[PDB]
């Protein structure tokens, strides 16, 4: 769905009331140390 | 003696509770100023359980009345009986769960949790010896669902040798658009699993089928559903309420009916069947009276009692009819489908008759059955609930309230042991 | 064999370390690549305490280098003893303390205290038997006082049994204008008071002090400091380094030294005092080196010890010398000063004599004093840290890395209670 509304022209920077878009809510919904050796 | 804290929770609950003490209150001959005018000494020999007797001989609701939801406490004390409720017993908050599980059990639910405990400790305290607890609530919304469940956990903490019962509403996409209403559910079916140790399923799936293939409602509307809901409620607390011998206590109704600690989800039956307005023309005969409410068509939770087994039942008629005719028909009944009775639980059908019909009919029967059919009725949550979870779908209203997404997977996990446990038992042989 | 993990932490710690490393090499008689060449068998006999031996009979320092500051690494790697360290035992993150406790402690130090305690649990249990730690670090800073102190508190966790000594350099305003020094020192002794079982005050007030009045100096930079610092170091672990009979170990030097759990912060003193380039034209005395060891213008803290009482004394000679004229000479300074040695410790003054002097030196002396004379130091920086607390001056920097106001309160009360037990027993009497 997500996709056909995009094919009619949906805007993907468009933001709800809480400063979210479509996709910021799908990812939402979706929910170490590095040892480098250096010469002197 | 025997008292009985009644809790009522969200929309749903505090609709459903209303009612309940609107047809108890008739029942005992309580006005909605708490005087008594009754003819029958049976109406107060009881009254006690679910009554506290105010100073001038008046009887106040021992209720607290619950919701996040402002505009509830207007509509109970609006209503024909919210004059008898005691005022500090109304905990209202500003800011509703807007129909969200998280929000009722662990934000707004719990800011408004402790001002509820100190009222349901000052009830508790005052009884002489309290049996337990009484919830009326609805798993679907936010309050009831969330916020009761959150109740019924630390209640249990300062309670946890008394009887917590449960009048749970199941929800239905028939009567509810709402969504999220299967994470709801599963989310407190998980909670009710754990700490309950008897829970009505009154199921809105049944209700609806009820007044539009039944009652023949094009259109059913709540006040429908709870004329369902109340006459259930009426007749599953029978017993508690007036003087008798068997189930007469929340302790000794879970001894006859729990064989399993997990599998205490009853399947709530009547008869006769009616909707707001009916006349009855006629008493029903005991024959008619068995056979009804054994009928799939007279269940309050939507599952086909022949598809399961029954572990336990408790039957109970009301008003006055031959004993000997009623015990011949529970036998009949019994001895005719004996396929959907567990043999491996010897005497597991338990029959009371109490003397007092409910308005409007001269002879009722209720019928409470342990049936393990009931997994219908946790499948059907369970497909919905899995439907939306696969998705991940409106997961950020929930975690968003600080919810973590391992909490969904171990109540669908729990929910399913559930259902795997009644097949156990339908399929367990007496070897 | 009695092994020693040392370990190394900020930009004083290390510079410290360093020092201490370079000059104990030296009388060890091992080069930068860890080859001996030496001239007496005493310096091999107890290499073991601070080297392990690799392949190809060399010698490595049982030493971990750690920092939070980017850029140390390359100046310690490059210094004179830089390549006879262990590569994998230097531990250098890339974000510094910025001066801040809190941030060594909780922050930017803890994400780097597992990598250090991989190192030194690896030094660990390479040891056949293992007498416990020695930490050099300044409290002034973020890094040696903050991680420092986190690195004691896990060292403790995993080896509670073993001995936690540390070399800990006191801040001045005399020698860093830095605003928060006085708050870095106080949470730092409020840790080294509960966990550690001896630590050596080395005051950056006392070393400016010496260099300046003492030795001349217009303006002491950190090299005249440190050549003050690594002769005490020197000294002050003589008995540990060499064959002896008194305080051969860090546990028989603490059983000696404490007599009261928390009264475990030691004032080194030395003799005699010279500034790096100046050479020795005789050799002091054996009266030369007590009288000067035990002045108050030769100690290692800004205390005079004639505001206190000695609780316990350890003093070391190094050097050919008379041992009959040394113990003259100790009886003399005790029966002399009297009145600055508790009289309920019998016999606390213990003197060692070792037959190597230190470089440049035919005779030398150490001095490490247990004095309730410590508590000008601890007041000191009490005064200087409740000037800024009582207008909460600069605690976001603080409370900002997540800490808590009233930990600070806790530092600053414990401190004053130190300061409380050393009073305590400095007006004991042996009734
Ligand atoms: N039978 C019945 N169900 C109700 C009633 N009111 C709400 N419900 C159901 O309860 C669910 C919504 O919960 P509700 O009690 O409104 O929410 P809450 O106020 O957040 O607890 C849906 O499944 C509704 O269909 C009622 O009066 N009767
Ligand atoms: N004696 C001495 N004090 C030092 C030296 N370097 C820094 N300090 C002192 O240590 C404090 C600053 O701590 P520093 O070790 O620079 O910080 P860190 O890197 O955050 O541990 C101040 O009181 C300095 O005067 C040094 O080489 N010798």
């Amino acid at each position: 769905i997500v996709e056909v509304l995009l094919k009619y022209g949906a805007d993907v920077n468009a933001q709800d009331k809480f400063g979210k878009t479509a996709f910021d809510i799908s990812i939402d919904n979706g929910g170490s140390v590095q040892i480098v050796y250096k010469p002197v | 003696m025997r008292e009985i804290v009644h809790i009522q929770a969200g929309q749903c609950g505090n609709q459903i509770g209303a009612k309940f003490w609107e047809v108890i209150s008739d029942e005992h001959g309580i006005d909605p100023t708490g005087s008594y005018h009754g003819d029958s000494d049976l109406q107060l020999e009881r009254i006690n359980v679910y009554y506290n007797e105010a100073t001038g001989n008046k009887y106040v609701p021992r209720a607290i009345l619950v919701d996040l939801e402002p505009g509830t406490m207007d509509s109970v004390r609006s209503g024909p009986f919210g004059q008898i409720f005691r005022p500090d017993n109304f905990v209202f908050g500003q800011s509703g769960a807007g129909n969200n599980w998280a929000k009722g059990h662990y934000t707004e639910g719990a800011e408004l949790v402790d001002s509820v405990l100190d009222v349901v400790r000052k009830e508790s305290e005052s009884c002489d010896c309290l049996q337990g607890f009484q919830l009326t609530h609805s798993l679907g919304g936010g309050t009831g669902s969330g916020m009761g469940t959150l109740l019924i956990s630390k209640i249990r903490e300062e309670y946890p040798d008394r009887i917590m019962n449960t009048f749970s509403v199941m929800p239905s996409p028939k009567v509810s658009d709402t969504v999220v209403e299967p994470y709801n559910a599963t989310l407190s079916v998980h909670q009710l699993v754990e700490n309950t140790d008897e829970t009505y399923c009154i199921d809105n799936e049944a209700l609806y089928d009820i007044c539009f293939r039944t009652l023949k409602l094009t259109t059913p509307t709540y006040g429908d559903l709870n004329h369902l809901v109340s006459a259930t409620m009426s007749g599953v607390t029978t017993c508690l309420r007036f003087p008798g011998q068997l189930n007469a206590d929340l302790r000794k109704l879970a001894v006859n009916m729990v064989p399993f600690p997990r599998l205490h989800f009853f399947m709530p039956g009547f008869a006769p069947l009616t909707s707001r307005g009916s006349q009855q023309y006629r008493a029903l005969t005991v024959p008619e009276l068995t056979q009804q409410m054994f009928d799939s068509k007279n269940m309050m939770a939507a599952c086909d009692p022949r598809h399961g087994r029954y572990l336990t039942v408790a039957a109970i008629f009301r008003g006055r009819m031959s004993m000997k005719e009623v015990d011949e028909q529970m036998l009949n009944v019994q001895n005719k489908n004996s396929s959907y009775f567990v043999e491996w639980i010897p005497n597991n059908v338990k029959t009371a008759v109490c003397d007092i019909p409910p308005r409007g009919l001269k002879m009722s029967a209720t019928f409470i059955g342990n049936s393990t059919a009931i997994q219908e009725l946790f499948k059907r949550i369970s497909e919905q609930f899995t439907a939306m979870f696969r998705r991940k779908a409106f997961l950020h209203w929930y975690t968003g309230e600080g919810m973590d997404e391992m909490e969904f997977t171990e109540a669908e996990s729990n929910m399913n042991d559930l259902v795997s446990e009644y097949q156990q038992y339908q399929d367990a042989t007496a070897d």
